């Protein structure tokens, strides 16, 4: 369904599952095109590098988690419930993603390790090891 | 059948706009106001302009609509700018001079063509004040109503000498187009100025492009190959000017004879100004010799060329300008540092059927240059101390049309001008850029549909 | 064979189908280098910054359109043929990009937004679907 | 082990063989937050924009070269011998990456040209010629 941009934003997580391009594009808008000085010249440029700059810092996080074949990463090793363990329905049939930012934003830099740590140097070196026979 | 494929690294462009940024060599050393132009901050040249010839590539270009021009002509303006932002505001000059004659040679042979100008002027200290004097060429000093003078360029605009680093030397300016971007390069010798070139190559970025300030004469250009071609978008429109380029490089010898002396001025604190000492030596007249047989024989190429776009039954003439401004009246130029005022009566004046010695010229010599026609600026040369003596082509014309009236086979035309960009489409008629789209949607057995 | 840059723009199209890399390589001119306001450097890093811009916005289409393995994507599903319908031959044996870019100039944000859509959203959800057994 | 940036520099080239992540993180420093001309301002942006600069030049070597999933890449095609012949054991128990690229230093502008046309042309069409059948 053609939200538009944060158009599931009052959403269950499992509706937005769907609309996640729409964010993606404005990433750049385009023609944006946004001369000495000129005070919206230096704001101009900064915004676009900011924009840019913000943009790569999370292309990097996806990098590093090595997927680059974005919106869906998935293994087969199980997941720690310690962190505000809740239900299914509990997430699908109770929640947005607005309301579930909330609770999870105490965990995001251990899991960001983990995830960067583990998977990478686990693939790692066994493709070292079938480059053998 | 046919399906749609994408690919990424599809040679093709669109005609478009965009920056270019400079690319020099490391010669950047020069004594009149900062550097050598402004071209010290440049990124140095690939020691291999790489280029590359296109086969069965034909693309139309517009000498006439191209923008490169327009993006040139500011910088180099805003160069001109930059270069005179640091260095010394010489507004107290602005007063009543005590000016007599320079008694030249008796009776006249340089007319004077310069005043004796002593003056009241601040000091070191913001007090009792001194009396100096120095010598100014009559063109540029005025009236009031021995008789009280004043610059000209003061009622209406400010002055700002310009210090001894730069030159005025024009140093060859590589453009230079950022990635993504493409400079083509019309490699016909026969190119009218518009319409397809057929044969064309692409460039990293141009050559050497002498910015020489010149007018009704390009000077240090490039030359043209095989012919001496004329280019204007509508020849049979008045309304435009002619741009003849030619085969020949014509010399010409250019010189100012004096031995002069600076004088330096303290306008304190710390600002200094240089004035003319004195001459010494032979004061001839500051002018310029041409051959006279090799400017005859390439206008009569010229002649061909004109008759080429009027017939063979016409006979055109070409009479020197009409009169006017000083800065379009005469072949103005910069050498050694100098600014000249050549008139060219002596070159364009002669009617031309259907079918050593040398030509003197004689320049005028001037200081408050306004540049580029703009009011409210102006720059101050400084007396370049020692003798001039300057060595030029002239590889191209710039003329405008009076006819249409009684038009049958006499023809006259008369140079002139002021605008420099025309001297700028002169060499970047070959040149154009456009953006590239690596982005690349086509059919082919490959699939997909809405 | 070594056109270079651009080498192929006089060539049928499946002729510059193997010289794809070489315009790709003078999207940054490396050592380009390109002090205080210094006019030129203004222009050098508006420059720099409009080069980036340029690649992203497209590296960007392209990872919408999700490939990253570039200078081919291919699927099983037909084409439309009610743009400027024509022969192979007409294209392969009659013409070049430069002339072929003229024609096509039209259908382009058309095309844009189903490459978009399309396959982006059904190859999603899909692995949704197969991460269950 | 966590050595951390460069943390493997002095260690033999199969030592540092699992700490790539580590460098490739300090690619953006995240925070970095780095107001008119501003000395150090022009200084700041000029700063970022290089980094980014520098990060895609060789992304976009990494794009040539079309892995995109980095740290490893091979085929099955067998290497020239010619630079500077040496033994297994001369470079894992005999040598560092720095010592290393002092070797070889001379061969690199070679290398990329090969690597960046032979396998990207020859992997070329051939998904070309299997999207027939
Ligand atoms: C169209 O293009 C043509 C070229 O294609 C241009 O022709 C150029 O014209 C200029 C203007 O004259 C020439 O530059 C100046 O030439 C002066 C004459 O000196 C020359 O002759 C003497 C005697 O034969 C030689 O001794 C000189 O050689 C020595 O000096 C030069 C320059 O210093 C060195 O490079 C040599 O290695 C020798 O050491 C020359 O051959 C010359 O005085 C002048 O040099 C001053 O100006 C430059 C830049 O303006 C300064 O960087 C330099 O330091 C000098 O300035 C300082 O020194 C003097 C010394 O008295 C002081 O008085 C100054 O105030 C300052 O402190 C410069 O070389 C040029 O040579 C010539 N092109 C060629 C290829 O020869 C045309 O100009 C152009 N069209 C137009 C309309 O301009
Ligand atoms: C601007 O000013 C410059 C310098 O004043 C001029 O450049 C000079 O141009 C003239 C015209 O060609 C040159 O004169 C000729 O040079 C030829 C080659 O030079 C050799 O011979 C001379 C002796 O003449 C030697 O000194 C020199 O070292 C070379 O070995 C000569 O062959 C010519 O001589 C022939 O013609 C004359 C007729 O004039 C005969 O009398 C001779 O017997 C012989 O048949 C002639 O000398 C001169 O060389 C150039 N200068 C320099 C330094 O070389 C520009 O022409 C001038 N431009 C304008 C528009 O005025
Ligand atoms: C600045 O230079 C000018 C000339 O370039 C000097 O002008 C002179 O000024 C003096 C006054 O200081 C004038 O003297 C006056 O003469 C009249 C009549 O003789 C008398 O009635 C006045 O009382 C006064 O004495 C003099 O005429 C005038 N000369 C000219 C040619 O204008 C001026 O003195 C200089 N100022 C400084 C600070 O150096
Ligand atoms: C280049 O400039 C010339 C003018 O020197 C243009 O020619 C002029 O064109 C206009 C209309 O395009 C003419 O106006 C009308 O023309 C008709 C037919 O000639 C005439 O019967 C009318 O009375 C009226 O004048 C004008 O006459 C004509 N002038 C000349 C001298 O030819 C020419 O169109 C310009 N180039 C291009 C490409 O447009
Ligand atoms: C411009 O005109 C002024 C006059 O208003 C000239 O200044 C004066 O020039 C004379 C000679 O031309 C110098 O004469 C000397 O005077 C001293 C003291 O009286 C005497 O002892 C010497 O033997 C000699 O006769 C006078 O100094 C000088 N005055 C000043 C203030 O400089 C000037 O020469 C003219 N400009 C040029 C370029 O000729
Ligand atoms: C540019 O140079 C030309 C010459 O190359 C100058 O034209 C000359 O101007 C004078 C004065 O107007 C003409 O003299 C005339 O002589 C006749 C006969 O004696 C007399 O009756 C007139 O009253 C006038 O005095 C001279 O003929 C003329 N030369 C030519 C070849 O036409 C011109 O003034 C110069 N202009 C500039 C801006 O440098
Ligand atoms: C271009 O060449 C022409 C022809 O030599 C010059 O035109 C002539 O210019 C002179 C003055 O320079 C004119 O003299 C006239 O004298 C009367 C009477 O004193 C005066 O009232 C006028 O105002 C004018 O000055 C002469 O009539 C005129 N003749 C022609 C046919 O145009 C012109 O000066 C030269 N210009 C340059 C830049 O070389
Ligand atoms: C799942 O998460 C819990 C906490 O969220 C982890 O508990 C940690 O255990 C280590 C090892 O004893 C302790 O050093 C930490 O202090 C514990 N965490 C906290 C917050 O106290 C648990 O280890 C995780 N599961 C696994 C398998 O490691
Ligand atoms: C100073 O230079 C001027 C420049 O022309 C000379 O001009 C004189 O102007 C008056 C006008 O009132 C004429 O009556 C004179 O005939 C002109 N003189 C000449 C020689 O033509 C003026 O003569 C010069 N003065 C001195 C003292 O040389
Ligand atoms: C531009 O070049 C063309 C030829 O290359 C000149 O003449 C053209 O002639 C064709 C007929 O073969 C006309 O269809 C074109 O319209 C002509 N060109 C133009 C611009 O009208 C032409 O004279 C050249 N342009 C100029 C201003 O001289
Ligand atoms: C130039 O003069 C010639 C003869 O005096 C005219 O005749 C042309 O001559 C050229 C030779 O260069 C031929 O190529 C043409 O085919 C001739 N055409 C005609 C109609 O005779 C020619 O017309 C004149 N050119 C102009 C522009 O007037
Ligand atoms: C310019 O052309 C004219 C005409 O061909 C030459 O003839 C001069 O014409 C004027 C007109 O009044 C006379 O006063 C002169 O006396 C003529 N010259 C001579 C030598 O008598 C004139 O010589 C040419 N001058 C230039 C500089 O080209
Ligand atoms: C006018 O342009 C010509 C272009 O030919 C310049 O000629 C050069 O002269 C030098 C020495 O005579 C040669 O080494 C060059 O090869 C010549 N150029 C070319 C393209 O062959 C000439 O220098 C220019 N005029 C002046 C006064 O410098
Ligand atoms: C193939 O393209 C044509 C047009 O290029 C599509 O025709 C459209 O059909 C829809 C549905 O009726 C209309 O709303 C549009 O107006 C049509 N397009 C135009 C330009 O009028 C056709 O639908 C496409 N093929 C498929 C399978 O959708
Ligand atoms: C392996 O490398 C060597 C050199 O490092 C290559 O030798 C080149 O052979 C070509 C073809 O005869 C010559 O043109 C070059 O001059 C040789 N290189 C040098 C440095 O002289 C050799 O070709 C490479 N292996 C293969 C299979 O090509
Ligand atoms: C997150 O941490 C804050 C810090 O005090 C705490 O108040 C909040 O309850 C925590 N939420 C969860 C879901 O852990
Ligand atoms: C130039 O030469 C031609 C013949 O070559 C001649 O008719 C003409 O008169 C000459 N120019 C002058 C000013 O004499
Ligand atoms: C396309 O060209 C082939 C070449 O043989 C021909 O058989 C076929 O009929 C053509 N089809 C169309 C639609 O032009
Ligand atoms: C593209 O659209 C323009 C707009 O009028 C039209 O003139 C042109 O013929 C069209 N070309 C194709 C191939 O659809
Ligand atoms: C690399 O090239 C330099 C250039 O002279 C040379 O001195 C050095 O020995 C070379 N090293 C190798 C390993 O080829």
């Amino acid at each position: 369904v053609f939200l538009g941009f944060l158009g599931a934003a009052g959403s269950t997580m499992g509706a937005a599952s769907m609309t996640l391009t729409v964010q993606a594009r404005n990433l750049l808008s385009g023609i944006v095109q946004q001369l000495k000085l000129t005070v919206w010249g230096i704001k101009q440029l900064q915004a676009r590098v900011l924009a840019v700059e913000r943009y790569l810092r999370d292309q990097q996080l996806l990098g590093i988690w090595g997927c680059s074949g974005k919106l869906i990463c998935c293994t087969n090793v199980p997941w720690n419930s310690s962190w505000s363990n809740r239900n299914l329905s509990e997430i699908w049939d109770n929640m947005t993603w607005l309301q579930w930012d909330k609770e999870i934003s105490n965990y995001t830099q251990i899991i960001y390790g983990l995830l960067e740590e583990s998977q990478n140097q686990q693939e790692k070196n066994e493709q070292d090891l079938l480059a053998l026979d | 059948n046919l399906w749609v494929t994408v690919y990424y690294g599809v040679p093709v462009w669109k005609d478009a706009e965009t920056t270019l940024f400079c690319a020099s060599d490391a010669k950047a050393y020069e004594t009149e106001k900062h550097n050598v132009w402004a071209t010290h901050a440049c990124v140095p040249t690939d020691p291999n302009p790489q280029e590359i010839h296109l086969e069965n590539v034909t693309e139309e270009f517009n000498m006439w609509k191209n923008n490169m021009v327009e993006q040139m002509h500011t910088d180099i303006i805003s160069l001109w700018d930059q270069s005179l932002k640091p260095c010394v505001k010489l507004t107290p000059l602005c007063v009543t001079l005590q000016c007599t004659n320079v008694t030249n040679n008796i009776t006249d042979d340089m007319r004077g063509e310069l005043k004796n100008c002593s003056f009241n002027m601040t000091t070191e200290l913001r007090d009792k004040k001194q009396k100096v004097y120095s010598l100014f060429y009559r063109l540029d000093v005025v009236q009031i109503n021995n008789k009280e003078y004043r610059l000209i360029n003061c009622n209406t605009s400010a002055i700002t000498q310009a210090c001894p680093k730069v030159s005025f030397e024009p140093i060859p300016i590589h453009y230079c187009a950022p990635a993504g971007f493409a400079i083509l390069k019309c490699k016909d010798k026969k190119f009218n100025g518009t319409g397809p070139c057929p044969s064309v190559s692409t460039v990293q970025c141009t050559h050497g492009i002498k910015p020489v300030v010149s007018t009704q004469l390009l000077l240090n250009g490039s030359l043209a190959e095989e012919e001496v071609m004329i280019r204007s978008e509508n020849i049979t429109n008045n309304a435009k000017n002619i741009l003849v380029q030619f085969n020949t490089p014509v010399q010409i010898n250019c010189t100012r004879p004096n031995n002069n002396t600076r004088k330096s001025i303290r306008i304190g604190p710390g600002q200094a100004f240089y004035a003319t000492g004195d001459i010494i030596g032979d004061i001839r007249q500051a002018h310029c010799n041409v051959s006279k047989a090799t400017w005859n024989e390439t206008l009569g190429k010229v002649v061909k060329q004109l008759r080429k776009h009027f017939g063979n039954n016409t006979i055109i003439r070409f009479a020197n300008s009409s009169g006017g401004d000083l800065e379009v009246t005469t072949h103005s130029f910069n050498c050694g540092g100098e600014f000249f005022y050549c008139n060219t009566s002596g070159l364009f004046n002669s009617t031309w059927i259907s079918n050593n010695d040398s030509i003197t010229l004689p320049c005028r010599i001037k200081q408050i240059i306004n540049m580029w026609q703009r009011i409210g600026q102006a720059m101050y040369a400084p007396p370049i101390q020692g003798v001039i003596r300057c060595v030029s082509n002239i590889t191209g014309l710039i003329l405008t049309r009076d006819g249409g009236s009684t038009n049958s086979t006499t023809e006259t035309f008369r140079p002139g001008g002021g605008d420099m960009r025309d001297n700028w489409r002169s060499e970047l008629y070959k040149y154009k850029v456009v953006k590239i789209e690596p982005l690349g949607v086509a059919p082919t057995r490959c699939k997909r549909r809405v």
